[PDB]
């Protein structure tokens, strides 16, 4: 009978440790928030900081069209925000990503976009919601909202092309596998977990004296 | 996580 | 003549193609062959360079080739160059038909023509030399601090460069020219997953060996001297057996063996060249671990290579080797249109990855490879693939 | 006669050996061959069992074999059994010399003798049936709570079991007996890294095919009836070519082809058996993805199998197939000494892993495999390997 | 010049984040300590708890001799302690492991041993120090301290055998690669990071009704 | 982390 006691207790811990982790995590989430606040303030004073980070990061290039770099060169700011702080109605793993583009004369508009990523039930996969963005004028041909029929032969062709641009990544949801931007979730995670948290490590590496890094 |  | 002339003379008439000749920055590296301590002549410097090519048709890549050229200097005028053919692939997404065989032979003719001195102008040293530099050994803090004390003191954040730290050599325009390659078919080498494409033609072991053997034959006749050394070696086969394939060759001096023979230092490790991803290098480094390098003679090496699976449980592979002097004196510094020399290893890798990094189990990848390669050249390098008007009848 | 008798009659005289016959719990599984919906006769139940053997000498393991037996029931008395030979390996750490060939043939004789009804006594269902159970669907909290409310209410923490949930069948002692295997040499199958051992003999593709072909030949003559069906198939080869190897066989009825022919439903997927780690299964599941399963006829399957690398760039492989009735009526429920049937998949895996999980690039692994296997049997299972007094002259 | 300011600041953050992580980590280390205190109290009331956990854990069997289980069946307690709490002179990754064996009549002694694992400089590898333990009387033959010459032919043979027992794992240091217990560091980490922290998950799995788990 |  003293065994029924031990066991009944161990179960309490078992339902506890779940809610405990949520805590050790939110602690970090909090400790880090103001830290990025400061760091970002400095970063915002540095010219071309993000253009440089995103052309230095080796893995990032792989996810997107070479041509997207003309527009990626225009990113003034990237701010990652972990939702679990603004309400316990969010997974400690959920987060939003805000970009700011300074546009280009007669081609790409100036704009600031926030894509939201949150885990959905089923261990949970990461998902998102489409968000508006002004595709460059150059990308008219492959613009999904400039294509009359996505199912037509020349229609599926141009569409799948636009879905490989980083603009196409803003539609990604996670629910239409094989249909949307490729590995949209891996890229998001790259931002939240590598690029954003280590932008400075990459800026400093871009800054090597002597061409050959 | 293919990468291209 | 130029690379552009060569390819056009082997692609079908009226037809339009594009291609990419990417080239690494000649880097001073260690000896091709492992040297022995107590030896009269050991290499002075070994200059390694990579040539990587791709052909495109109608906005699709369909072929690629990766060849290293090694220039070894023993002294003042005693030099030697080796062309090592690493990989060659197709993805079976060419709308039209072409002789990859002739394209491949042609590109090697071209490479053979290049004056060795070309890789000798400016060479990236293996290890280089007033402090205050930002290098791999520079934590990001250090680097930021540095840029700080370099702003506060100077107008900007850059330095001085005249800057000459960057090696330079010479050698005779006509040297001993070697060509080495190891045939070994595989589903793909440079186009990942392309084997899943139905229209892609894969040669088997015996088919590949003959394929390569014919190309070298052509190069032996047309590009080398009548006393050139041509060796064939088919691991797991009888010297009588190889002599039979050789009776196929049009070049008269093909013999069984390799071009490493040398009765001087009859010990494997001091003779066998070590190339990227090569089985010869493989088996050597295998002995380094299991400590036998100084115990396997050159003769034994070949006999043992055959065993230990790999060869024992794989299709026909051959070792081809050439060593002589070229008919014409190789003297041709390639033009900005013959080659594209990225600013750094980093950019070189990145452009290459657009191709060897794609997925070719569908036409999508091969189209993606093409656009990304031109978009990038134009955007970040202010260039563009070369266009070709094929001019070969029938 | 017993397994113990069989092995001894093929191992050298006076010599002492030990062996392990491990056997899975017969599990009711899906059909060996993918059934079609609109079909008169589809399987009633498919009972799958694994026999895994190892031989030991002087405290070292040196050989292992993994064979699945499949008993398919169509109805009351219409049954059929198939013996599928998955893997067979050596690690070249036998101090003495033996005919693996004869050991392998012998172990299959043995398996052939077993009365099919043996796997039909108690069969683990694919999915089984007052609640309150702790199962895979039981968070640890749930489980602990359960053990709590089961202590508070009952003296202890266990339940009631009479418990019969555990299937049972019958069929004729003499049924149609099939043997299927796919030769494909490899550096190792069950002894990881053993290929790094010098004393290990690897057969090549053509050597292996003959090796297996001889064993089946022996089994055809000695263990089957003179009208038994024996089929050979060598992907990538000419029917004239195979007929030439077959002229080697001593059994008269060997023909080219396989035992799947059946003009009824001439469509690959409804004929091809799907075994563990088998290339046939492989290529089928390949079509399931690329959606062609209902488009590749049996005839085409073989022709296409040959392509798509794999076979195209690998050494000689053969498909052997047998289908007839055995001379003697197979009727032999193996004794506690013929087999060891672990309590669960978990224990089965664990004992197996002591062997197939070791590293054999040195004698250490093979010695470790032996001790761990006996120590464990003795400790956790209260048994011990069988000892053998070999009794074969010369 | 306002750039020299931004940069100089970013560097401060860079030397900071190192000391920040050390903090978010020590927080967890602390939050979890009392939690294991409670949980362990219950566990200590459960008969055969650890004997059961260690025969259920599938991966653990792989590291050790089958025969060691006769002695492993005798483990009354396992307590893992993260050193970083008792003085900032330790890596947040350092830890000690305490075992208690209840011995066996005329073969294996009763005893309690604590092996210490801490990271050493060079990203840091994990290392340990040998610690005394009373090898079973059965294991005399392969007892390193019962072997006259470890270099002799029959001496290296018996020694390498004892080095595959879990007793041999108590000598492991991490500094004589290929010479000592195999993967001693991976096993340690298995305890600190999987077995100890999830013992209860495995006990509950051992407890499945119906032989076949 | 081999595992046997
Ligand atoms: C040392 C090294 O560099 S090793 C690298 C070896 N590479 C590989 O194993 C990668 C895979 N192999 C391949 O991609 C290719 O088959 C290659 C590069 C080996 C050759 O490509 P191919 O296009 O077959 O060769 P090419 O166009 O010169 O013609 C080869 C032959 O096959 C024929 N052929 C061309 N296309 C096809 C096709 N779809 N189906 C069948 N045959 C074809 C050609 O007519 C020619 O036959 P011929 O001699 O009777 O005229
Ligand atoms: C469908 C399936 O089950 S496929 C599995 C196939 N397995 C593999 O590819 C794994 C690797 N292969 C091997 O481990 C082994 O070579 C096996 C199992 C194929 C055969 O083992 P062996 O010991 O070679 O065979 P066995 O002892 O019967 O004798 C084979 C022949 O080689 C000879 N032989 C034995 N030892 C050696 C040796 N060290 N060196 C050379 N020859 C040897 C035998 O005398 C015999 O020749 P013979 O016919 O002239 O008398």
């Amino acid at each position: 009978n003293e065994h029924a006691k031990a066991f009944l207790g161990l179960a309490k811990c078992e339902e506890e440790v779940d809610a405990i982790e949520r805590e050790v995590e939110l602690y970090r989430l909090n400790k880090m928030k103001p830290v990025y606040e400061k760091r970002d303030a400095y970063i915002d004073e540095i010219a071309e900081f993000w253009k440089i980070v995103l052309s230095q990061h080796v893995s990032f290039a792989n996810y997107i069209r070479a041509s997207d770099f003309k527009y990626i060169d225009t990113i003034d700011k990237i701010k990652v925000e972990w939702l679990a702080l603004e309400s316990e109605m969010y997974d400690t793993r959920d987060f939003s990503i805000t970009f700011h583009f300074h546009g280009i004369e007669g081609d790409f508009k100036e704009q600031q976009v926030t894509k939201v990523f949150q885990i959905k039930k089923g261990d949970g996969i990461l998902t998102s919601e489409p968000v508006p963005i002004e595709w460059p004028q150059s990308y008219d041909s492959i613009n999904p909202d400039l294509i009359k029929d996505k199912r037509s032969p020349e229609g599926k062709k141009k569409y799948r092309q636009g879905m490989k641009t980083i603009f196409g990544w803003f539609r990604w949801t996670g629910l239409k596998p094989g249909k949307e931007f490729p590995h949209g979730d891996s890229l998001a995670s790259l931002f939240s977990e590598e690029i954003y948290p280590f932008c400075v490590k990459y800026y400093a590496e871009a800054q090597r004296d002597l061409e050959d890094e | 996580t293919g990468g291209k | 003549m130029s690379l552009n002339d060569f390819l056009s003379s082997v692609l079908p008439v009226s037809e339009q193609f594009e291609y990419l000749s990417l080239q690494s920055i000649p880097l001073e590296t260690h000896a091709v062959v492992t040297p022995n301590k107590d030896d009269k002549r050991v290499p002075k410097s070994t200059i390694k360079t990579q040539h990587f090519f791709s052909l495109f048709h109608q906005g699709k890549v369909f072929f690629s080739l990766e060849v290293y050229v090694y220039v070894t200097l023993w002294d003042e005028a005693d030099a030697e160059r080796l062309i090592f053919v690493s990989k060659a692939d197709t993805n079976g997404y060419c709308n039209t038909r072409v002789s990859v065989r002739d394209i491949t032979k042609i590109i090697l003719e071209f490479i053979l023509s290049i004056d060795p001195n070309y890789y000798l102008q400016k060479v990236k040293p293996a290890i280089r030399s007033s402090p205050e530099l930002i290098s791999a050994a520079s934590t990001p803090a250090r680097t930021l601090r540095i840029l700080a004390r370099r702003l506060k003191q100077s107008g900007s954040t850059v330095l001085k460069e005249q800057q000459d730290l960057y090696l330079s050599f010479t050698c005779p325009r006509e040297i001993l020219t070697k060509i080495c390659l190891f045939t070994r078919p595989a589903s793909q080498y440079l186009f990942p997953d392309s084997s899943k494409n139905s229209k892609k033609h894969i040669l088997n072991g015996e088919e590949l060996m003959k394929w390569w053997g014919f190309i070298l034959d052509r190069l032996l006749i047309e590009c080398f001297q009548n006393d050139t050394q041509a060796k064939l070696r088919i691991p797991g086969e009888d010297p009588a057996r190889v002599r039979s394939y050789l009776r196929g060759m049009k070049y008269p001096l093909w013999q069984v063996g390799d071009i490493f023979t040398s009765k001087e230092n009859s010990l494997a490790v001091y003779n066998i060249p070590l190339f990227p991803d090569d089985p010869k290098a493989r088996f050597i480094h295998q002995l380094a671990e299991e400590d036998r390098l100084l115990k396997v003679s050159l003769s034994s090496f070949w006999i043992e290579l055959q065993e230990r699976q790999e060869f024992k449980l794989s299709v026909t592979s051959s070792v081809m080797g050439i060593s002589g002097y070229s008919l014409a004196t190789p003297s041709l510094f390639p033009s900005s249109a013959d080659v594209i020399v990225p600013k750094s290893r980093k950019q070189f890798r990145a452009i290459k990855k657009y191709i060897t990094g794609e997925e070719y189990d569908t036409e999508e990848g091969a189209i993606e490879a093409f656009t990304n390669i031109r978009d990038f050249l134009l955007l970040r390098m202010a260039t563009n693939l070369q266009s070709l008007t094929g001019k070969r009848e029938h």
